[PDB]
RNA sequence: AAACUGCGAAUGGCUCAUUAAAUCAGUUAUGGUUCCUUUGGUCGCUCGUACUUGGAUAACUGUGGUAAUUCU
RNA sequence: UGGUGACUCUAGAUAACCUCGGGCCGAUCGCACGCCGGCGGCGACGACCCAUUCGAACGUCUGCCCUAUCAACUUUCGAUGGUAGUCGCCGUGCCUACCAUGGUGACCACGGGUGACGGGGAAUCAGGGUUCGAUUCCGGAGAGGGAGCCUGAGAAACGGCUACCACAUCCAAGGAAGGCAGCAGGCGCGCAAAUU
RNA sequence: CGCUACUACCGAUUGGAUGGUUUAGUGAGGCCCUCGGAUCGGCCCCGCCGGGGUGCCCUGGCGGAGCGCUGA
């Protein structure tokens, strides 16, 4: 092909966008932008799959164009704006806040945040690097370019960004007892505390974590998300608190379920 | 020995060889630093890349090659260009539907830096992956195991 | 040949349909922006430089 | 038209490869910038990408500089007297990287001479005229006359540069590809490299 | 409206002729490159008519040529 | 300063250079607005550069059908490598000059055939397997056949251009115009496939 | 060894056709380079009360009838 593809096909669209094979032959090619393709939710998703405001891709665009919809505190019009993980969706004509935030399961979950949670996200630093006289600048997985950083901060730790200002509040080092998100691989959207990390040159490192059940499961280094520091999480966590129950508990639970509600 | 043996002078390129001499400067000796890098994953710079005179860009210790990639190994089969050998390497593929194995090889045309001298056939070299070096050369020999039989 | 004149003093212009090459043998062998004297082609033109 | 492909070279067995498609754009090459010595042209290419090449086509100037000395200057280039990769270059007079060429050695001289207290070359020994001595002795202060005669003592110049200099030019090596950037740059031969381009020079003799 | 300008027209759709380590799949690399657009950062960091500079050219008016064109 | 397993990385210092076809450092636009005149909100648009967002390109490792009634192939005019360069967005025999005599092969090289685009996959199948995959997803290629380009971030683009070869349209013979392997539709081909 | 029919070979001689590959000669058309300069401008300059030297007299658009320089 000659230059940049401009569609995405229905089937060949990421699964955790949980669309169908029969309401059309695309899906939403989402627009280049803070996250990747295959790791962002696009707006239209959101506003007509997920929260079902809207029975058509018109009705996400007239939503859209009303400027009603925030992305990190900042109004955006594109219906295929990529929103990926931390991201905060502000929506004030209702009054609510989501962060964008994986289920057990590896899809984004729609999870309702208090509108104070809503001033902050929290950010993976992907790089560090001084340029330009000196000056320190850091590059998160928002590719978000944020200067004089604190001389503390590394690559692979977690920073609590405020929307507002664009500031860095807090920041979480990438070390063991740590807990930490999933946000890619098998395990993805698994929370547990990091016990261990195989430092491997030249390749991937492997860093182990323990769930709070006790279950214990291994990721790529750049697939892990330093959520809180200890076992405290600083940001609410969806209903499951990232605990990957097997299907034979699932079923159990979907069997009580039933039998309290009928 | 000499290392002019090219139509062209040869030296390294990150080495300045003629900073002001004078009397203060010389004091019977003329000294000429030799730029040699360690590279990664463990892998220990030979005496001679560093005390020797030897100009070779496409040395992994003392050249312009960065090892990244694949790690491989091999057997030397053929020593006969210049700073390039033929290694050879052996492996058994494996057919499903008889459940057993023929044996496959492959040829590699690898670097060879005039660090390894006594090199024979028969030896095994680690060889590390780099840019395209020629037509064929994407790998650069990183250590030198003698064959079984040194005595 | 036809002949499309303009003046531009006054923006206005004309087709006069010249067919007698008499009054045709001043342009000829001549390149274009090339100032000639319009005399040749009647007792009116005479003074014109074209 | 001028392909940088490889699927028109043979395979290393020796076996020949069919072309499974035509020549595409990026694969694509130029003429060669024959960058002759000459009055200054140079014609800016477009390249992939939207940036620009500096093809130049004649070159006179360059910035050359003088390594021992740290003295970078702005100096004519007289001729090319050397070329490793074919001697035909030095009979056409191309203008290429690591191409041996004759600059102009007056700029040096001038701050050799303003940081001045060297051993005598031709500042004496090859001419005398005048509106230059108010730049080799003048009339210093204490300070200042200390301060040259505390250069004097490390100051001194390889022979070779030494008659390079009585001579009027320098021998040079371009440190930069004329027909790309279009600058001819480089530095001054020194050391045993000068040494090396001199024998060779005169093994082409 | 027209026209100048900007952007797209390199996506999509069709087909399987070529193509036998070629394509392709899994894996890995670019520390060997380019990258419109999006997003974030940078954008008084330069010691040397400005309370806004110049020439055109379309659209339009008018005269036309060719049997003929999205010619001019 | 900071970073990598590893830089000839990043940042810093110095001496100079800085392309006629010449690099950025805003003579642009809307809405809401109030003083002796000053100040200023929120936008739109645009421009270097840094950030791999979407990619593309070029490499690593392993894997592909039949054939020996194909056993030696490549090396002239690059074949394998070395040195310097040219070109290129860059690595590279990519292309030159010089040098060395290399490189592949019975573990099947080289040549020939394929009614061969590759894969996901399909039919059949006790366990093994056999056969298929033009075909909606991914990748590649092509737009009658070749070739060469312009524009552009991106094309060697064909619902772009230029020429040649084949075919072919209109003409007042001067000239002009063309490309359905897009959707329908027609002819032809056929055992074989739908609505202008 | 005679009848009859279809394949296949060597095919007497090469009338046969969308054919390919090639030494040598020629070679359209792009691209690049070295030239060329039709033409179009801008400065200096003979100029005209719609022109700072103010007993108004003369920058800038021109009305300013050289090709000398210079750019495209």
């Amino acid at each position: 092909a000659r230059g940049p593809k401009k569609h995405l096909k229905r089937v060949a669209a990421p699964k955790h966008w949980m669309l169908d094979k029969l309401t059309g032959v695309f899906a939403p090619r989402p627009s280049t932008g803070p996250h990747k393709l295959r790791e962002c939710l696009p707006l239209i998703i959101f506003l007509r799959n997920r929260l079902k405001y809207a029975l058509t891709g018109d009705e996400v665009k007239k939503i859209c164009m009303q400027r009603f919809i925030k992305i990190d505190g900042k109004v955006r019009t594109d219906i295929t704006y990529p929103a990926g993980f931390m991201d905060v969706i502000s929506i004030d004509k209702t009054g609510e806040n989501f962060r964008l935030i994986y289920d057990t399961k590896g899809r984004f979950a729609v999870h309702r945040i208090t509108p104070e949670e809503a001033k902050y996200k929290l950010c993976k630093v992907r790089k560090i690097f001084v340029g330009t006289k000196g000056i320190p600048h850091l590059v998160t997985h928002d590719a978000r370019t944020i200067r004089y950083p604190d001389p503390l901060i590394k690559v692979n730790d977690t920073i609590q960004i405020d929307l507002e200002t664009g500031k860095i509040t807090d920041f979480i080092k990438f070390d063991t007892g740590n807990l930490c998100m999933v946000t890619g691989g098998a395990n993805l959207g698994r929370i547990g505390v990091i016990t261990n990390r195989e430092r491997h040159p030249g390749s991937f490192d492997v860093v182990h974590v323990k769930d709070a059940n006790g279950n214990s499961f291994a990721t790529r280094l750049s697939n892990i998300f330093v959520i809180g520091k200890g076992n405290k999480p600083w940001i609410s966590l969806p209903r499951g608190k990232g605990i990957r129950l097997t299907i034979a508990e699932e079923r159990d639970k979907r069997l009580a379920a039933k039998q309290s509600s009928g | 020995a000499d290392i002019q043996t090219e139509r062209a002078y040869q030296k390294q390129p990150t080495i300045f060889q003629n900073k002001k001499r004078v009397l203060l400067g010389e004091t019977g000796k003329e000294k000429l630093p030799r730029y040699y890098k360690n590279i990664g994953l463990g892998f220990k710079t030979p005496k001679e890349a560093i005390e020797g005179t030897y100009i070779d860009k496409k040395c992994p210790f003392t050249g312009n090659v960065s090892i990244r990639g694949r790690i491989l190994s091999g057997v030397v089969t053929k020593m006969k260009m210049q700073r390039t050998i033929v290694i050879r390497r052996d492996y058994l593929h494996y057919i499903r539907k008889y459940n057993r194995f023929e044996k496959r090889h492959k040829n590699m045309s690898v670097h060879l830096s005039p660090c390894f001298r006594d090199v024979q056939i028969g030896d095994i070299v680690t060889v590390g992956e780099c840019r395209p070096l020629s037509k064929t050369v994407r790998f650069n020999v990183l250590k030198v195991t003698k064959a079984a039989g040194t005595k | 040949m036809k002949l499309n004149i303009s003046f531009p003093a006054t923006g206005c212009q004309k087709l006069i349909e010249v067919d007698d090459e008499r009054k045709l043998r001043t342009f000829y062998e001549k390149r274009m922006a090339t100032e000639v004297a319009a005399d040749a082609l009647g007792e009116e033109w005479k003074g014109y430089v074209v | 038209g001028i392909s940088r492909d490889n699927w028109h070279k043979r395979r290393k067995t020796g076996g020949k490869r069919k072309p499974y498609h035509k020549k595409r754009k990026y694969e694509l090459g130029r003429p060669a910038a024959n960058t002759k010595i000459g009055p200054r042209r140079i014609h800016t290419v477009r390249v992939r990408g939207g940036n620009k090449k500096y093809r130049a086509l004649r070159l006179d100037v360059g910035n050359f500089s003088w390594g021992s000395e740290c003295c970078t200057r702005k100096t004519r280039i007289i001729d090319v007297v050397y070329n490793a990769s074919n001697n035909e270059l030095v009979r056409t007079k191309t203008l290429v990287k690591n191409c041996i060429v004759l600059i102009d050695s007056t700029p040096y001289r001038q701050w050799y001479e303003s940081h001045y207290a060297l051993p005598l070359g031709r500042k004496k020994g090859a001419k005398l005229t005048p509106e230059e001595e108010e730049i080799l002795n003048k009339k210093r202060s204490k300070k200042i006359q200390k301060k040259y005669d505390e250069r004097k003592k490390n100051a001194k110049i390889s022979s070779l540069l030494e008659e390079q200099f009585q001579q009027g030019k320098l021998l040079a090596c371009i440190a930069s590809r004329p027909g790309q950037c279009g600058r001819a740059d480089g530095y001054v031969l020194e050391g045993k490299e000068l040494e090396f381009y001199l024998r060779k020079i005169k093994a082409r003799k």
